[PDB]
């Protein structure tokens, strides 16, 4: 059967036994920088299996009213693990990454969520003008939340869901790499993404490569049960990690 | 030696008969992540044809490879305000909304550009116009970050010796010329969602990466007894072309030149009901 | 030093013509708008095991 | 020197030329090229991308996420129509801002086949037939399932296999169609029917949802660009 | 490799003699639809002679190798009317009389197009004439069906990044191009015998075929304190033509710009009587 | 560059004249061509077919 | 990637011509203006069965 | 026969690894005058790195290579001081400060030129000013050393049959022309530290070299009945560079057009302490 | 003649083209030439030699020359700083005005690693050790020896050899910085610690001095031409 | 006596542009620029027993 799934990454292990295909990034396997584009002269750090492994990012509860949610990458890893540490303590790095979203339900509950990588997901502010912190998009791993209704704190950032808080029409986000979990087949969701940038590599405080998203287009419904709540729950694990520049530490 | 030597057409369409079989070539998941490859052949009878039909005005090249203007400003060649007598553009595409929304259909690009400058004068109204001016002429000067700007249309810097410089005179074609690829980075890129700051503070977005210079404008010498107000169209045309990551069209209409705030707006239109398909 | 290659068909179908470079930088050269190789698998198959049309996708 | 003649067309400025100018920036050295993960070559490969499709516009939609979701109920008329839909992907409000229709109102003519998928995202326990007809142009919509059904069509069987496909065949007198259609270039109409009728059992909810995805195949082609209608501005940004 | 090397006359007359024989080549029968094919050698006696007339200029690709005035239109620099500032022109053949004449004379014609444009300024009279202004400048728009319109002289639509354009300047040789052949079908269809909507209602005609597009015209950012008129004037010039069809010349004067609409004209000319031979 | 002197005759516009200019909408792919009946390469063909002549133009 | 073609007859009668393409698409050429080929038939002989022009016609 | 047939890169860093020995690469003396050749490679480990980075912009021939102002003046056409009507320049290098700094990064020179003139003119204000006066035409004299010098506009000098000249008109190109290397000596000088007189007496410093000769210019006959003033802008441009002896750019700001004469300047700008790094 | 049409850009005056024109004396003969010594080809090779850095800017100076001299004494505290400074060669006014400093002025880009050689000017008998530390770019400079450490270093001691070499990697996220460096190019710190501490015998001065040299190394190169700031005018040299 | 040499790299990396003169004079050529040879030993190392790097350097 090719509906079971298994991973492995350092000392961690994923099995899945409904699943979907894997989706690797634009048909590109992570991999090492090579001889011939690097830019930075003194000798690489490749931890290996100390920093390559799946790191489980806290959970959230799917209600009947949820509208969605967003983390920012690598960000969201700041503090988990040795890859936290490595990140302080470098100027530069560069890794792919392998997401996988859980979310299971019974055969009577229904629903449907859009799991998308957002390269460069640059979004806008509430108020034109203005200006906010790199609190209102980010600040661990916790998750942001969509709004249904038009964002009016000044604060934080336009959290109206149609719009996907870039100004683009939110049904057209099936052109980045993404899968779907339609819990009436599969009950998770896996997708490859190598690095993307526009230099070979970069500071991984000041920058977000990318952001996930998950969003709800069918809402979750049920009847007569005694489960309240579907809880959802993302897992991540940094490919072919290597940082350069050591330095003292904090970023 | 002397002369060296240097179509793709879509898919033909195949004949297809009558079927009962075990393959369901119809019924996919799209749940994969994947865009199902069926073909009318797949799932009716169909006829040989051979199409011509080629994809040649649909290319990243052609599609980026038209002229667009960028900016336009107004500079007299006599008056009271120094400031109002020369041009000084910090260079961006983000001013004109069409070609900002060709461009950021893409993530990153990497092209050649060719830029040319169109140039027209007119005299302002006012109660006496008789006069004889000669022909005027114009400097377009560039100044590469960090080197000196001039403050007034006299200053020492307008000598170059190392900027380049055109002086074009009216009534002539419109000035020209070619730039290569001058970002530090391997390609332009259209969105930064990051800092400038290594503790995520000051500027955010694309106003951090947008360092390439300035452009002057003046008349060389003239100085009529009337003014006289000139206007200046840039215009700028990829060549070469390389896009990657395609990225969804916006929705919003623009509001400011260096950010990406916008309103919320509906997706679409509306009809008055699900199966209302009149006019 | 100079190039002869073909020009698009027109209506009423030498169809050849011939290229000079002048400049001495690649960026003053035309544009190359000639180019028409194209594929999309990047985009509408991303997937990692391939998957047969006329089979079932899940199982 | 060589004798010589100006012809028409001397020192004008046509925005679409190819001739070569002088470098201002003589022997620059640019930065080494990098294979980016995901380079596009033409807009089509962008076009034959899925994206949901927004046909519920029902004129009183409060929510805006309402729009893309068909709904269907447990108990209906035997014969009963879900959707009706004009297809005109460049023109018409449910594809004008879809992936395809932004791509398509960059440009004047386009020809091809089209892509329309189904996916039902109701419970695993639910089961339900839908008839899918196309209706070449003519002088009346289709009003009823026996009207429908003498078109294209198939017959959706919704099992563990959760989408399936309408492909729209290209029938046309013309080898192009304009974009901004009119009369002449009519393309026809999208319905769809309960076949049988949805059946649930017991503990499970009594309305379900449907997306539509929209797409080209690979015998699309545009031709004739313009510039689109949906962007403008009213002052310089600033 | 560098050099790559790439006349019919009318037929001859033959000597004749003397004849007596059951041929009759002058005898014949129209009703067949069979028009004769007799020669003067066929029914009087005649000499050799060799011909070295050819019918070069009677070709197609020459008859209609000419360039013909289709439009002319006249805008003002600054005016009070927004709408009289620029011109708009929904591009077709039928709006001058000869060059419609001489087309419909096929039924469907498929060639490439060359458009020469010829703009000329005059001040307009008025009490106070005297003022300097510099050289004008032109800008001419394509907009291909379903487009976005200007309307008015400084709309934002005349920053085109995709629609063609071409910018002028006074003084210099006239502006042209080269068009492909654009039709949606596979000729271009003089007539249209045929409706719009399928049960027989709407427009009638060749009205139905027009889709080509539209034609603007403006000037730059040129407002002299008095008013200036230009005119524009649009030739057309087929190339590598092909013709198919072939129908009589009209006989009736025209009267609509989008209907073959007449009044009825006699046959031609009277004379005092059948055997009138004198001037 | 390469000198050069122009002669009489330049920028002037003949409406018969045979030149090459640009395209204004470059790489442009057109119909395919078909084969109607009836095609027509000069117009002595026309000329060649029979047609009534209306003789008795008796002015009543 | 030069043509070299006759030019018509003139008075007193190197009659040669030298043409190049400068232009990547073939409907910026010049006018094909030396093409004399045609043939009536289709307009003065569309019947059926061959007519001998001296045999009777009818019959 | 007919065509003839005619990339550095800077150096790679090679993989470096642990290393414990006598040799010690980064200790050295600089009392021997010797710069040091260390590279990171020998004090760190590095990794493998193939550069493509040339060093093509950097070349003097490039650096020199640009077009930059050496002088400009006023005349008029018309004028009661005779002296007012016509320029006179002896020509140097000196006049101009950016370029001079440029020129004097090197001791001595080797080049050919090419020369640039544009000129514009204006009305000069006034009560009456309406007039029609034709384009204008513009004379360049050069006069090599000992040679007659016109002292008026209308003088017989003018007319040149050895000294070189161009006339240009109003309207066109900028003229412009080609010298070739005119000094008596193997190489130009910037500097020359000696005297004129074998007793070290007389002029002092370059100005002893500087005998390149004069430019004069003037209007060839316009005479317009109001003032009419003109500019004009001399640009140079080295080609085929060859320098000698470099020394350290300049760092107070110049004084004299014909002296090295300066005033004290301070090294550099000055911080809060040694130990200050923040902005 | 032979047809033509003129293309944009015709009749302009681009200060930086290439193009032949006439010689306006002809048949001139030119003097010969002479190999004279010290031929220079490429301004790399000038900006590769070394200079003396002014590093004391303490803005109390008022002896210009006591800017190049950096103090050293026998007593301090165990761990204590020497100097610190950014490494901005093109806007630092440590590095603003040195051989190397100008060159790059001239220029828009640059890239490439660089060497800071530092030479001892005590007496014969002294001795000592240090430490000298880069730092790349962060949040915070280094405050304590034990910050600075955790960087690339070097430990120099003293002895017969006078001077050490500091040789700075190229470490930077793009192939090449700005000249006129802003927050998004930063390019780290450079500072130098006491190691052990300045030891003297008797009948020795109680001070010292230390010189510092920068230069490039021969992978280093610039871009983009322009003009320096440092000089300017008023008025029409006389 | 045309020359055909090879001009500078560009994005997207005939490379080939002509070059003919038209003048008498070799000062009319156009500019000489490029030629990428350099030697920095004449500044660098002008000293006359050759020094090894990673030998000591006095003694
Ligand atoms: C996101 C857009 C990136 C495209 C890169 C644009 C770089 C601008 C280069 C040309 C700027 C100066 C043009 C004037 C030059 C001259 O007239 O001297
Ligand atoms: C029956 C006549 C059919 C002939 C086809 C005519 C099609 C018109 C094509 C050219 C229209 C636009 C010309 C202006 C183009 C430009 O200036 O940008
Ligand atoms: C230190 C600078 C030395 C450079 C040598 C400059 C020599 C000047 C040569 C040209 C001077 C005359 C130019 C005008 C010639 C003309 O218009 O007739
Ligand atoms: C700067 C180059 C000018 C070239 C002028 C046009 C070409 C003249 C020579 C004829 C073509 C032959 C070229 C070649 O030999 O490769
Ligand atoms: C854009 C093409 C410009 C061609 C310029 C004129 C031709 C110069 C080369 C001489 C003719 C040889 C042409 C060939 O080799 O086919
Ligand atoms: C004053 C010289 C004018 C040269 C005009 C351009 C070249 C025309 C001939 C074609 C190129 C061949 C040159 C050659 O045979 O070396």
């Amino acid at each position: 059967s090719d509906r079971v799934r298994s991973i492995t990454l350092g000392n961690s292990t994923i099995t899945t036994q409904e699943c979907a295909n894997v989706v690797v990034g634009y048909g590109r396997w992570p991999t090492y920088l090579r001889d011939d584009e690097a830019t930075a002269e003194d000798q690489p750090t490749q931890p290996d299996v100390a920093t390559c492994r799946f790191y489980t990012l806290d959970s959230i509860k799917w209600e009947k009213g949820s509208v969605g949610w967003w983390w920012k990458f690598p960000e969201a890893l700041s503090d988990m693990g040795l890859f936290g540490q490595n990140m302080q303590y470098h100027y530069l790095g560069r890794a792919g990454y392998t997401i996988h979203v859980q979310c299971n339900a019974s055969k009577f509950h229904q629903g449907c969520l859009l799991v998308v990588c957002v390269p460069e997901a640059e979004m806008g502010g509430a108020v034109v003008g203005q200006a906010f912190s790199a609190t209102a998009m980010a600040n661990g791993d916790k998750a942001y939340e969509f709004t249904s209704a038009t964002q009016s704190d000044q604060t934080k950032v336009q959290t109206a869901i149609h719009n996907a808080g870039m100004g683009v029409g939110v049904g057209n986000l099936t052109i980045y790499p993404h899968q779907w979990i339609n819990l009436r087949t599969n009950n998770s969701a896996t997708i490859v993404m190598p690095y993307i940038n526009s230099v070979p590599m970069d500071n991984m405080f000041r920058h977000y490569n990318f952001t996930l998203m998950v969003i709800p287009f069918v809402k979750l419904d049920y009847a007569d049960t005694a489960s309240t709540y579907v809880p959802i729950t993302v897992t991540v694990a940094p490919m072919c990690a290597e940082y350069n520049g050591l330095r003292l530490a904090q970023a | 030696d002397v002369e060296e030597a240097i179509v793709v057409h879509v898919a033909d369409t195949m004949r297809s008969g009558p079927s009962n079989s075990a393959s369901v070539p119809a019924l996919t998941a799209v749940e994969t992540g994947h865009t199902s490859q069926v073909t009318p052949s797949d799932t009716m009878q169909t006829r040989h044809v051979k199409n011509y039909h080629s994809r040649s005005e649909s290319t990243v090249e052609n599609f980026l490879g038209r002229s667009a203007c960028v900016y336009m400003e107004e500079y007299k060649t006599t008056d009271n305000d120094v400031n109002k007598k020369f041009v000084a553009w910090p260079i961006n595409t983000k001013q004109m909304v069409q070609m900002r929304r060709k461009l950021e259909m893409f993530t990153y690009l990497r092209f050649d550009m060719e830029v040319t400058f169109v140039i027209t004068s007119r005299q302002d109204p006012g109660t006496t116009l008789a006069q004889d001016m000669p022909v005027l002429t114009h400097q377009i000067m560039y100044v590469p970050p960090g080197g000196p700007i001039p403050a007034k249309v006299d200053d020492y810097a307008w000598q170059t010796s190392t900027n380049p410089s055109i002086f074009w005179t009216e009534g002539n074609a419109p000035a020209r010329m070619s730039i290569p690829f001058i970002s530090i980075g391997n390609a332009y890129s259209n969105f930064y969602d990051g800092w400038s700051n290594f503790d995520q503070r000051g500027s955010y977005g694309y106003n951090t990466l947008n360092n390439l210079g300035h452009i002057y404008v003046r008349h060389v010498s003239g100085s009529s007894p009337h003014p006289i107000t000139s206007t200046i169209r840039v215009y700028f045309k990829p060549k070469h072309t390389r896009a990657w990551v395609p990225r969804p069209p916006r929705l919003c209409q623009y509001k400011k030149a260096f950010s990406v705030d916008f309103t919320p707006t509906p997706i679409t239109d509306t009809r008055k009901d699900i199966n209302t398909v009149t006019t | 030093g100079a190039q002869v290659s073909t020009q698009k068909t027109g209506a009423h179908e030498i169809i050849h013509y011939t290229n000079i470079n002048y400049y001495k930088d690649a960026a003053s050269n035309s544009a190359n708008r000639q180019d028409f190789t194209q594929d999309p698998s990047k985009f509408t198959e991303p997937v990692k095991d391939v998957m047969i049309k006329s089979l079932p996708a899940l199982n | 020197g060589l004798p010589t003649m100006n012809t028409p067309g001397s020192t004008q400025f046509l925005t679409s030329d190819d001739f070569q100018s002088p470098c201002a920036l003589p022997q620059f050295d640019v930065t080494p090229s990098m294979n980016i993960p995901g380079e596009v070559k033409n807009l089509m490969e962008i076009a034959e991308v899925d994206s949901v499709v927004p046909v519920n516009n029902v004129q009183d939609t409060t929510d805006q996420m309402e729009m893309f979701r068909i709904p269907v109920t447990i108990n209906a008329p035997l014969q009963q129509q879900v959707f009706g839909l004009r297809l005109q992907p460049g023109l018409d409000s449910v594809f004008k801002h879809t992936l395809l229709g932004e791509i398509l109102n960059y440009y004047a003519h386009w020809s091809g086949s089209m892509k329309l998928t189904f996916v039902f995202c109701g419970s695993a326990m639910a089961t339900g037939k839908f008839l899918i007809a196309y209706s070449p142009p003519g002088a009346n919509p289709p009003k009823t399932r026996k009207d429908a059904m003498l078109g294209t069509h198939i017959i959706w069987d919704i099992g563990l296999q959760s989408s399936c496909v309408l492909c729209v065949p290209w029938i046309s007198q013309t080898h192009y169609r304009l974009v901004q259609q009119d009369e002449y270039t009519s393309a026809g109409y999208v319905t769809c029917w309960y076949q049988t009728g949805m059946i649930v059992p017991p503990g499970t909810p009594n309305s379900s949802s449907i997306m539509c995805f929209a797409s080209a195949c690979n015998d699309f082609s545009v031709r004739m660009l313009r510039d689109t209608p949906f962007i403008s501005q009213d002052n310089k940004l600033q």
